[PDB]
């Protein structure tokens, strides 16, 4: 708990932050595409084709 | 090494299962100790027990004519090689007079050796070895030395 | 997984054991046994029983209060 | 509702009479094997 | 030194007796859970202490199995419960904490 | 050479059941591990002989079960053996978990965590198994529990209707619950194998929580014969139920066919779900219900992170011993409340026991362990 | 009785695992007859007259 | 095949013959008892009780 609190760890977090952000994008777009989540997919231009 | 007649000796050399073993028949008035002693690595105690116990049992149930003649021959040789010179013979005179009452002549020992066929070995072995409680003495790095119950279990064969 | 001969370092400990065929299975079954069970009941009744006795009271009261709640003497 | 009634009471008696013979017997088997440990004696002999 | 500090000491002697490892001949440090700092402290013990430790654990496991306890006189007295692992375990944690302070900068 | 060691198959059997170094001092509380294996096998062997005669359709779902008990040669013996075996399995699961908690066995992180997965899987099995007879309790238990999944935000209603195969517990629900009830015990056995794989890594813990390396005995014959005697005791308890009291632990409504239009006076689980059923009705919120219900079992996964004591076992821990027995009594309180209606004294003391369960695991027992350390100057 | 009943039972039938298995198998057959019928006979006494085997002679042809 | 043909093996067979005979008896009486094989069981005195 207290052992992971220091300058190196703040650097280590800063180093892996763009990566952990991009995996979130992979997870989200991945979930959105796999379920056909209409709420989000109504916004994207070519995927829009599902006229009720 | 691997070419030794005795199965225990041959397996022990091949698989480096000990530094030594020896059989014994320690005699006292109306009683005695009959079995084996061995010295081995800490990891080799289990195999050594198994291979020895299995040998007692092989002999108890399924001893064969040829190997019994070898045992007879080793004994004839052991008895004659032992009685070599004044100190061994004088010792044999003193001891035999206390334990047998007479000196048993070599011809009689031969006569009693010659009598022992395979049927004799497995009957006599069974009388003493088969399904009996051993006395077990262990010293040194003996974590791998079998539990008494397991040693007791090796004193009989489920196949027989 | 570990096997015998690789477990731990132990030094200078002698264990004397007897064959099961030389000894009786129930040595002093009731003479030594009965005192022993009473001893380890006594050693634990203060840790095991007071939550159950507490449940028993919360059970006995609760059941009583459930029955005498629907009925009423005045209108 | 329960045609098996008579049969289950019958085998139930056989269950109890068997267990009454088997329970002490398996106990005695376990107690026999375990007597090697139950009567075992320890001695500690550290150097000088 | 104090009347109430003698009472904390008597409540501690009470708990010690209630814990009852002394009934199995054990010392307090025998009963510790074996973590990495602990494993190292056992490893760092001298021959005589390790051998005694081994025997005391051996004895208590034997008693545990046969569901017995030691005669009253042979119980480990609270006053003479030698905390043999203390300085070893304190040194191992000291060393760990340094490594962890170093792994921070 | 000894073929027990060399031969690839026999090697496993030797390392698992024969030559395995086991602690000299393990209680009768260590017996339930083998007893659970007996119970899983017993359930597979009785379950299959039932499946040879059972029909998976709402029409003769109830009639096939009747056909088993009435017409099928000794079918009644197999049927009550299976129904009581499921309860036997649950008495054992509980002793086993309790033993793990008392003796600090949870510090075996993976073994224990695989056991949490093992508990959930046996629970999921029994729940689905109960629907199969298609009695009043079978249907009404199913509708009252599945409908909880509606309370999940956004995902909710879609999930229930996906598990349902329609808009209620219907034709399709009975059929799929049989399929899932048939496959799950095998997936259990495979997880139980991985459970044992992780256990053999450390070997067994013991009543003292101190290492037993200095006093290890071979599994055979000591724990071979002790597990035989233990199984003879489990067969006694199982056959006492099957052959003297086959309807004792069961609900009478299951003896009338399912009726979706008529709800029974009482809606109660078999004893093994009563504690958790109580927790659910105790909290008035829909979602809070299911979230406390999942947390009712999922909490066991937190227990290792809430270990605070310098010692492993509770053997030398009196403060923790009292708070342990408080948990067992509190669960027995929740068991009692589960099988009771939702009126005056029961609503209050029900939710009182519910808040206590979570306080006892999350706050109370981790505090006692800290105090016990201070008392030993540790 | 000169050597014990147990001593003569070990000598003749318990030494060999072969005759030990044979004594169990032969002993299992003879036990099943004495038990099944013996326990059925005990079941007769606690249900005297109640059973169809007692009634039987009432409805004959 | 030809390796197992010799004086020792004839001795080894003779040594295990009473044992292999007695296991046959165990197997037979075992099978007879387990199936309730009436053909053989009609001959034994106390087990005879199964009057058609
Ligand atoms: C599918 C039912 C289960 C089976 C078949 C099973 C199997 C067993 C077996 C054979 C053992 C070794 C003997 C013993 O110590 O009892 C054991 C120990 C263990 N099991 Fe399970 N178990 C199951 C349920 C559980 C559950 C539900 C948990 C935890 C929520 C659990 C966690 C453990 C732990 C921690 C041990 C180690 C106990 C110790 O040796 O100190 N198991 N299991
Ligand atoms: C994880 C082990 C198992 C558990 C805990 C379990 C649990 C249950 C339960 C609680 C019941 C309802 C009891 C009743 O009302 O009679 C049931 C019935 C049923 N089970 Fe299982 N069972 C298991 C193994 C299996 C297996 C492996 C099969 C498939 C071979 C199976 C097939 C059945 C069938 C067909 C029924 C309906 C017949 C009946 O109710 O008696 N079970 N089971
Ligand atoms: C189909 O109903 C099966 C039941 C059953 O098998 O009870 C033992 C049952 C019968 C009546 C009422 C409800 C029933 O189902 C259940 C199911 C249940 O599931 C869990 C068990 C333990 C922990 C959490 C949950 C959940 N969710 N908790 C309580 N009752």
């Amino acid at each position: 708990l207290t052992r992971f609190l220091g300058p190196r760890y703040r650097q280590l977090a800063r180093n892996w932050v763009p990566t952990a952000q991009l995996w979130g994008a992979v997870g989200a777009v991945g979930l959105v595409w796999a379920t056909d989540s209409r709420l989000i997919l109504d916004w994207v231009p070519y995927i829009n084709g599902k006229f009720k | 090494g691997a070419h030794l007649s005795s199965p225990l000796a041959s397996i022990a050399a091949t698989n480096k299962l000990c530094q030594s073993f020896q059989t014994f028949n320690i005699c006292y008035a109306d009683t005695g100790l009959l079995g084996a002693h061995f010295v081995c690595d800490h990891m080799s105690i289990d195999d050594m027990m198994f291979v020895l116990q299995g040998q007692w049992m092989r002999l108890c149930t399924s001893a064969t004519e040829s190997e019994v003649l070898r045992g007879k021959n080793l004994l004839r040789n052991a008895l004659v090689s032992h009685l070599d010179g004044t100190t061994p013979v004088c010792e044999d005179i003193g001891r035999s007079l206390l334990t047998y009452g007479r000196r048993i002549p070599l011809a009689e020992w031969e006569s009693r050796i010659a009598e022992v066929d395979a049927r004799v070995v497995r009957e006599v072995c069974s009388k003493y070895f088969y399904d009996q409680c051993p006395a077990v003495a262990g010293f040194g790095p003996i974590e791998q030395l079998p539990d008494y119950n397991r040693i007791r279990s090796g004193m009989f064969w489920l196949r027989f | 997984g570990r096997q015998f001969g690789h477990l731990t370092r132990v030094r200078h400990v002698i264990t004397y054991s007897l064959s099961p065929f030389e000894q009786r299975a129930f040595p002093h079954y009731f003479s030594k046994g009965i005192p022993n069970v009473l001893r380890r009941t006594r050693a634990c009744i203060l840790r095991v029983a007071p939550p159950f006795v507490a449940f028993y009271l919360v059970y006995t009261w609760g059941t009583q209060e459930f029955e005498k709640s629907k009925r009423k003497n005045p209108a | 509702a329960e045609p098996e009634h008579d049969h289950r009471k019958r085998m139930g008696l056989k269950m109890l009479l068997m267990m009454g013979l088997l329970l002490p017997l398996v106990y005695a088997m376990k107690r026999h094997k375990w007597s090697v440990l139950k009567s075992r004696k320890l001695a500690y002999r550290p150097p000088k | 030194v104090s009347a109430s500090s003698r009472w904390l000491e008597g409540i501690r002697k009470w708990y010690y007796n209630a814990a009852g490892f002394n009934k199995l001949g054990l010392m307090r440090d025998d009963t510790i859970h074996e973590n990495d700092d602990v494993k190292e402290a056992i490893r760092r013990l001298p021959e005589n202490l390790y051998d005694d430790r081994v025997f005391r654990i051996k004895r208590a496991l034997d008693l545990s199995m046969r569901q017995q306890i030691l005669p009253k006189e042979q119980w480990t007295k609270y006053e003479e419960d030698k905390s043999y692992l203390e300085p070893y375990l304190k040194e191992v944690i000291r060393e760990r904490k340094e490594r962890e302070e170093w792994a921070k900068k | 050479t000894n073929i027990r060691k060399s031969h690839p198959l026999m090697k496993i059997v030797n390392n698992a059941f024969i030559d395995l170094p086991a602690p000299s001092n393990i209680s009768s509380w260590w017996n339930f591990g083998s007893l659970l294996g007996i119970c899983l096998i017993l359930q597979i062997l009785t379950g299959l002989f039932l499946a040879m005669h059972y029909t998976s359709d709402t029409t003769t779902a109830f009639s096939s079960v009747t056909h088993i008990c009435r017409d099928v040669n000794y079918g009644w013996i197999i049927r009550y053996m299976h129904a009581n075996g499921a309860s036997m399995f649950f008495i054992c699961l509980y002793m086993h978990v309790g033993r793990g908690l008392y003796y600090g066995s949870y510090t075996f992180l993976e073994t224990w965590n695989i056991g949490v997965i093992l508990l959930l899987t046996v629970m999921a099995t029994a729940f689905m198994g109960y629907v199969l007879p298609w009695g009043q309790m079978s249907f009404w238990g199913a509708t009252v529990i599945t409908n909880l999944l509606s309370a999940i935000p956004y995902i909710g209603t879609n999930l229930v209707e996906w598990i349902w195969g329609g808009f209620s517990v219907d034709k399709a629900t009975l059929t799929r619950f049989f399929a899932f009830h048939f496959i799950l015990p095998f997936i259990i056995m495979a997880i139980a194998m991985v459970h044992l794989l992780f256990l053999h890594e450390t070997g067994s813990n013991n009543p003292t929580g101190i290492s037993s390396d200095v006093d290890k005995i071979p599994f055979h014959p000591y724990y071979t014969i002790k597990d035989i005697l233990g199984a003879l005791l489990l067969i006694l308890a199982l056959m006492l139920l099957v052959l003297f009291a086959p309807d004792l632990l069961g609900d009478p409504d299951n003896y009338t066919p399912a009726n979706p239009l008529n709800t029974p006076p009482h809606i109660k689980p078999e004893w093994y779900f009563l504690f958790a059923y109580a927790i659910l009705r105790s909290i008035p919120n829909k979602l809070g219900g299911v979230l406390a219900l999942a947390f009712s079992i999922l909490i066991l996964a937190l227990i290792p992170l809430l270990h605070t004591s310098k010692q492993r076992s509770m053997m030398f821990r009196p403060l923790s011993q009292c708070l342990f027995w408080a948990l067992v009594a509190d669960l027995l309180t929740l068991t009692w409340i589960g099988g009771q209606p939702v009126e005056h004294p029961y609503i209050t003391i029900g939710q009182l026991a519910s808040v206590l369960y979570f306080l006892l695991i999350l706050v109370l027992m981790p505090t006692a362990g800290t105090i016990e350390n201070k008392l030993l100057k540790w | 009785v000169a050597p014990t009943l147990t001593a003569r039972l070990y000598s003749l039938l318990f030494r060999r695992t072969s005759t030990f298995a044979l004594t169990i198998v032969v002993g299992a057959l003879f036990f099943e007859r004495a038990f099944d019928q013996g326990a059925d006979a005990i079941y007769e006494h606690i249900n005297e007259g109640k059973l169809w085997k007692h009634i039987k002679h009432k409805y004959e042809n």
